[PDB]
């Protein structure tokens, strides 16, 4: 993984979205894996948050069923995952443990940086 | 911007009790999420406890129960609490800020917390 | 201001474009104003980048005409100047030195969370 | 991830030379833009001399001459030789890591640099 950012922004299933309304709102990221302490149990996105009330806790609605990417792989790898699936954010794993995450964007722009590189 | 003073730790009897306090300071921190790192002389990084400026808590499955987090957010200070501390609870105890339930922006400088028998 | 990066990463006109390109390498920006000091002077992004030696110094090829924004300006009134002069990256001055920066990116994202805030 | 420890500073007489140095460690340093801000009394931050991993140096106006940057990359540290100190020089002077020409993210406690008559 040439591409990740490891400073993951990451929720629990106890948050409530009222909580994660604030993440969006601090951070400015569409997703954020779920933790339960560092180890991966689901994610949850802008989707699955509009509208419910804001006192809904996140394990209720975040998708159990992650696609997700090993840091041994190739950042490559996961740009065929994502594009295979149409899946926005990647979480990283190791041990089940979120390392860090890629997404379309972070691998889009890898794509327009290696078109000029001719010196 | 943003500074973390450890304080707290040093030696513990195996089964006691032990508590940890972090000092969040500059102009760049604003209710920040704080939690607690650790690493032991051999192993990797591990997150031991974290706590959002809501009061959501996020534990690893290893301190579940025993350690016990805790912030005041007038002060911009947290508190981890530890009790029944196995000898697999030695190791540099690390102070970190940032957002969301497992914060890495900000590090401490680490506190030495030893768990040995006398 | 509501939405601004205060965190810039800045280039002298001094520096090259070997350089420049490590610093799109590393931090994953499409342009950077360029300053003596803190004071704006330039901003070069990967337009004008494409393809020139890499001894090429940042001064003789960033345009000289800055299209800026104040931080006492409103955040709309940035997206009304990306979108009526089609600019992607506005430096945000005041007094004449870099303080922040917002582009489209930043400003479209704000759209998406408006949509869904109905609790 | 990255800590900054600031040296050197306190007083010297006007037009005297001082030299500050400043540290960095940490597994989240990797060859980064190291600077100097610092804030009068009255005043607000400013930046004083920054320096990439290149060596490519910028300074503010005001310091421009008399300040000289340089930094030692085994050492991971920056030194900046403060020369011909006017009193208006006197500030708590922060040393700050990060990218490019303006490295603002991650930050020192200060040093007090004090230019007075005697
Ligand atoms: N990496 C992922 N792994 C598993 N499920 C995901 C992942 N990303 C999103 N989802 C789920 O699939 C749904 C897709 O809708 P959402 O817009 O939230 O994500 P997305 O489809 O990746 O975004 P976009 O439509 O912009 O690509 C979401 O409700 C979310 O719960
Ligand atoms: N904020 C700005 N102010 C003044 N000039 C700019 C600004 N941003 C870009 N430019 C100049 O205008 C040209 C536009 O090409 P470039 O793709 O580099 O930026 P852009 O047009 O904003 O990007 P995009 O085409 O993706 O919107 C560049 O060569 C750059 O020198
Ligand atoms: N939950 C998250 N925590 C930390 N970083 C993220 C997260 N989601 C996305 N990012 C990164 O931030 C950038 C913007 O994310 P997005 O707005 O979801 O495209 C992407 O390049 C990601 O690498
Ligand atoms: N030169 C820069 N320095 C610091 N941050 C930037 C810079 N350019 C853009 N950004 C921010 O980083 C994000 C990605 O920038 P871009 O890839 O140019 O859209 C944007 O939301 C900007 O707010």
């Amino acid at each position: 993984m040439d591409v990740m950012n490891t400073e993951v922004v990451t929720v629990t299933p106890e948050m409530t979205v009222s909580e994660v309304i604030d993440l969006i709102l601090k951070t400015k990221h569409l997703g954020f894996p779920v933790v339960e302490g560092e180890r991966l149990v689901g994610i949850i996105t802008l989707h699955d948050i509009i509208g419910v009330e804001p006192e809904e806790r996140v394990g209720n609605i975040m998708s159990r069923e992650v696609v997700a990417v090993s840091p041994n792989q190739s950042a490559f790898e996961a740009f065929k995952i994502m594009s295979e699936m149409g899946i926005g954010r990647l979480p990283v794993v190791e041990h089940g443990r979120v390392v860090g995450i890629v997404s379309r964007s972070d691998l889009m722009r890898i794509k327009e940086i290696l078109e000029a590189l001719e010196v | 911007q943003v500074q973390l003073q450890e304080s707290g730790g040093g030696l513990v009897q195996p089964g006691g009790s032990l508590r940890l306090s972090c000092a969040a300071s500059g102009s760049g921190f604003n209710n920040n999420a704080m939690g607690w790192y650790r690493q032991a002389p051999g192993k990797q990084r591990e997150l031991v406890a974290a706590i959002t400026s809501f009061g959501s808590t996020n534990y690893a499955d290893s301190v579940k129960g025993r350690f016990t987090i805790s912030r005041d957010n007038a002060k911009n200070t947290v508190y981890l609490q530890m009790n029944s501390l196995k000898p697999e609870d030695t190791a540099v105890y690390y102070c970190t800020a940032g957002w969301g339930a497992t914060p890495r922006s900000y590090w401490g400088q680490g506190t030495q917390v030893t768990v040995s028998s006398h």
